[PDB]
């Protein structure tokens, strides 16, 4: 019933279809390089979904870290370990899949049964655009311990990966 | 609800910029020779043919830099709103952020000494 | 068993069948007496 | 604001940097000492803010009541003992020392944070510090295939379990409007629902990975075999204590103190854990694998401990966990001191040790016996106080079942003593024929064995401690 | 565009990530699914932030910490996988069965 | 013989049963992370069915 809310809807469903299709491509395709590039596609589509939900900083950060850094790291680690993917099948190759599928499917239905049953609190107020100054205030008012402590998390992760992949 | 005001150009421009490659490239197949597929498909190894086997002798010389990049690139995302709110914050958040930066520098020195 | 090799040399006493129909008598004896005792 | 509850943590944090800097400059320094010094200074800083002031909150993101003091001091002592063990054990392997203690102290800081937290973000970040540090320490000796395999599998499993926990935390933020706190979360939603139960169960999945409960247990056996041994010695005690502190401070306080079905779920998990660990460790040949399944069963005893909340079950958990610290660290000190000298092998190679090294025999025997609930020894008092509490509330099947599984576990705890004592010189193994016969390890072993052999009768001073601690949890 | 279908889409990513987490043959192909799970939780958080708790965004910060820790943990995971590739010289995850 | 077989064997059978239970239950532990991925989240989701 409008043009400005219609573009949001069409863009949302397009991005969601892209996300689902590319994640299924990540998971089902036998070749893994295609899966890595489609994973990058998933990350871009999710970063485009966040912008509809009034989160721009985190969207740019997802585009800057996951696809920018982590996905490149995966594209290195994958050719580190490519040897023509010579894998012989197991007899139960279908069995496990089936189990996972039904299990996974149940969870979805279960989660869906929640998502449509519970009375969410829609809180009709226009959100705030300045979603970057506020995060700055929260890093030093409310959520300061995670800031100060993710510092040493990153230190420890560097110290770990540097001494677990070292060639000696 | 959409409060970002400054988009509705990002979308269309993502569309038109995703449409220049596919269109300048589709305006080539309409006018170009076709395929010539016998020996023009071979791989350029400086005139000679490739040896065979064709491996790479992998190395960490390009992995470790991506690792430390992931670290120091996650780090920067904690600094943009700091810089942008530095007007509102003032003191006791500079003292509290140079801790973050000093521990980062310790990580940098660790990676540097190796 | 094979350890009980003395003047105690009865052959048909180690078989599982005879052990069963001996334990039947002993358990039924104590059981008849516990029923006699309660009542 | 109010960094006074934070001092201990940042104090330890300081030395983390220090133990890297001196390790980056010298490359061979005396860093094993004064890490003990700062951990002692931390445990000393705990007393001024134990009861002399009242409980306070940092910003609402961190509360430092007596319970948090208990768990923080406990994890600090675990790190101290693990250092004292690992000094000359990691040096025996061709690997560094500075990064090792850096990561160990980092895990310690994470677990000392998570015991006093009441906010979702900070819970997650501290949990991930401890988890990632454990993922590293599991694979720190990458010369062996099994170490790296265990680190991979533990990392992947823990990442998945953490993502499940993180989904549940997201829901718990969702439900009750905003609220990322914990006292305000179980404040705007106070009724049974489907989504609250889903969030509950996912958080149970996240916690059970930490406290080694079954069916969330499959990492413990493989990892405790593959991983470095002193890493395991810190891992069990500290990760469990962090997990149980998280369980209380989440389920009781932030989460809900209404939907008390989690009691039923912990009864199920404890039943299965007792029935599984103590039964399947009975069919093993390695020590570390046996200790893993033992740890599962001991977790089950604790879980019946705090499933009965009446201001004594929680206390019983706390005391039994304090006591299991000493007991398990002593056992790991003994297996370290055996695997260093000549043996480097499994249970059957302990035979005939009473002639060569009687001190180690005394140590490991007393520790293993205390784990099975033998009289005067601390584990016995811990178990009987668990049974007292869990029986007082009205759980009758759990008490009988835990008693029975202790009676089962004494068997595989006594196999080791049959080896170390009963087996005569005509039945030594090849490892003990050529047994020869470090200092910080010996003093730690003594400090541990005297504790587990004397801190059962000297119990009133540290029952008053725990009952003073547990006034705070709702019930 | 509504909260409901955002939650459902995130749950579908969660389902798919579990499917890839159980179905995986490789060992680098598991971290990919894990990252999908983390993306799904971030998506839920951002939805809650837009609709439920807007004037003080509080889930966006939590998603920042999530992408932070996920990047670090993926780094460490690939470091471990690089090391197991040194010894076993493969990533066939069904060859890492040291128990019977 | 009733004592050494019908009385003794019945209780030694208790040790036999709780021994073979341990010998046969360890196969649940199989050295597979995907089997944990199954019996971690399918280990629960039964705990939701008899809950609500």
């Amino acid at each position: 019933m409008d043009l400005a809310t219609l573009t949001q809807t069409i863009t949302f469903f397009a991005l969601a279809a892209a996300v689902i299709i590319a994640a299924l491509g990540v998971v089902l395709l036998d070749n893994v390089v295609y899966s890595a590039f489609l994973l990058g596609g998933v990350f871009l589509s999710i970063a485009g979904l966040y912008i509809l939900m009034n989160a721009d900083f985190v969207s740019a950060a997802q585009i800057l870290i996951y696809v920018g850094a982590v996905n490149v790291l995966i594209l290195f680690a994958i050719m580190l370990v490519n040897k023509r993917e010579t894998y012989t099948p197991v007899p139960g190759r279908w069995l496990r899949q089936g189990g996972a599928a039904v299990v996974s499917l149940g969870v979805f239905a279960l989660l869906t049964k929640m998502i449509l049953q519970t009375p969410w609190q829609l809180s009709s107020v226009p959100p705030t655009p300045d979603s970057i100054t506020t995060i700055g205030q929260h890093f030093f008012s409310d959520f300061l311990l995670p800031f100060e402590l993710a510092s040493v998390l990153l230190l420890m992760a560097l110290i770990g990966a540097v001494v677990l992949a070292r060639r000696e | 609800v959409f409060v970002l005001s400054g988009y509705e150009y990002f979308l269309g421009f993502l569309i038109i910029c995703s449409l220049v490659p596919v269109l300048a490239l589709a305006a080539s197949a309409l006018l170009r020779p076709k395929s010539g597929r016998m020996i023009r498909l071979t791989t350029y190894e400086s005139g000679m043919e490739p040896i065979g086997g064709a491996w790479i002798q992998f190395n960490v010389r390009y992995y470790m830099f991506a690792l430390v990049f992931v670290i120091f690139d996650v780090e920067t995302v904690f600094l943009y709103p700091w810089a942008v709110a530095f007007h509102q914050l003032g003191l006791l958040a500079f003292i509290e952020a140079l801790i973050f930066i000093a521990i980062l520098v310790v990580a940098l020195v660790y990676a540097w000494r190796k | 068993a094979t350890d009980f090799r003395a003047i105690m040399k009865f052959d048909g006493a180690d078989s599982p069948a005879m052990i069963a129909i001996s334990a039947v008598l002993i358990l039924g004896f104590i059981a008849g007496l516990i029923w006699w005792a309660l009542h | 604001g109010t960094i006074l509850p934070e001092t201990i943590l940042i104090v330890t944090l300081l030395v983390v940097l220090l133990a890297d800097l001196i390790q980056g400059r010298q490359a061979d320094r005396w860093t094993p000492y004064f890490a003990i010094v700062g951990l002692g200074g931390a445990i000393a800083t705990m007393i001024p803010l134990w009861t002399q002031p009242a409980t306070i909150s940092f910003f609402g993101s961190f509360i430092s009541d007596h319970l948090s003091l208990f768990f923080r001091g406990l994890i600090a002592l675990s790190a101290l003992g693990t250092i004292l063990m690992s000094i000359r054990y990691v040096e025996q392997t061709g690997s560094s020392l500075g990064e090792f203690m850096t990561i160990l102290l980092t895990a310690t800081v994470g677990g000392m944070f998570i015991a006093g937290a009441q906010e979702l973000v900070f819970i997650f970040v501290a949990l991930e510090t401890l988890s990632i540090a454990s993922y590293l320490l599991t694979g720190y000796t990458k010369r062996d295939s099994r170490s790296n395999e265990a680190a991979l599998k533990y990392l992947l499993i823990g990442a998945a379990s953490s993502a499940i926990f993180l989904y549940g935390s997201s829901l718990l933020y969702g439900l009750s409007g905003g609220h990322t706190q914990l006292p305000a979360i179980a404040q705007a939603l106070s009724s049974e629902s489907l989504g609250l139960v889903v969030a509950l169960v996912f958080v149970i999945a996240g916690i059970s990975f930490k406290i080694s409960a079954v069916p969330f247990h499959q990492w413990t056996p493989d990892v405790y075999e593959g991983a470095p041994t002193p890493v395991v010695a810190f891992l069990s005690v500290g990760s469990k204590a962090a997990g149980f502190a998280l369980a209380i401070r989440f389920l009781t306080l932030a989460f809900p103190s209404v939907t008390d079905q989690w009691q039923l779920i912990f009864t199920v998990l404890a039943i299965l854990s007792m029935i599984l660990g103590n039964v399947v460790a009975l069919a093993q040949t390695s020590m570390k694998r046996m200790l893993a399944y033992s740890s599962i069963g001991q977790a089950g005893f604790v879980m019946i401990g705090f499933v009965v909340g009446t201001e004594a079950g929680y206390a019983s958990m706390l005391f039994y966990l304090l006591v299991y610290l000493f007991m398990n660290l002593g056992a790991f000190t003994c297996v370290i001191l055996f695997s260093l000298r000549t043996g480097t092998d499994q249970i059957s190679e302990y035979a005939g040790l009473y002639q060569k090294d009687p001190l180690l025999t005394l140590g490991l025997s007393l520790c293993l016996l205390s784990l099975g609930g033998i009289p005067p020894l601390a584990g016995f008092f811990g178990k009987i106080y668990l049974f007292w509490a869990g029986w007082q509330a009205g759980a009758y099947g759990l008490v009988l079942l835990g008693l029975l599984t202790s009676v089962i576990s004494i068997y595989y705890y006594i196999r080791v003593v049959k080896m170390m004592v009963v087996k005569e010189p005509q039945e030594m193994s090849e490892a003990v024929r050529n047994y020869p016969e470090l200092r910080p390890l010996q003093v730690g072993l003594v400090m541990t064995v005297i504790a587990t052999s004397l801190a059962g009768i000297l119990a009133n001073p540290l029952f008053n401690l725990v009952n003073t601690a547990v006034w705070d949890v709702p019930q | 565009m509504q909260l409901t279908y955002v939650l459902i889409l995130a749950a579908l990513l969660f389902c798919i990530g579990i499917y890839g987490l159980v179905t995986s043959r490789n060992a680098v192909r598991v971290l990919m699914s894990i990252e999908l799970l983390l993306n799904a939780v971030n998506l839920n958080l951002i939805g809650f932030a837009n609709y439920l708790d807007g004037q003080q965004i509080k889930g966006q910060v939590f998603a920042v910490f999530v992408i932070t820790v996920a990047a670090a943990e993926a780094a460490v995971g690939l470091a471990i996988i690089l090391a197991i590739y040194r010894n076993r010289d493969t990533v066939d995850m069904e060859k890492f069965n040291l128990l019977k | 013989e009733v004592d050494y077989n019908v009385v003794d064997g019945v209780v030694n059978l208790t040790g036999f049963v709780t021994m073979v239970t341990g010998e046969g239950l360890k196969y649940l532990q199989n050295g597979r992370a995907q089997f944990y991925a199954l019996i971690v989240l399918l280990a629960v989701l039964g705990f939701v069915i008899f809950s609500v």
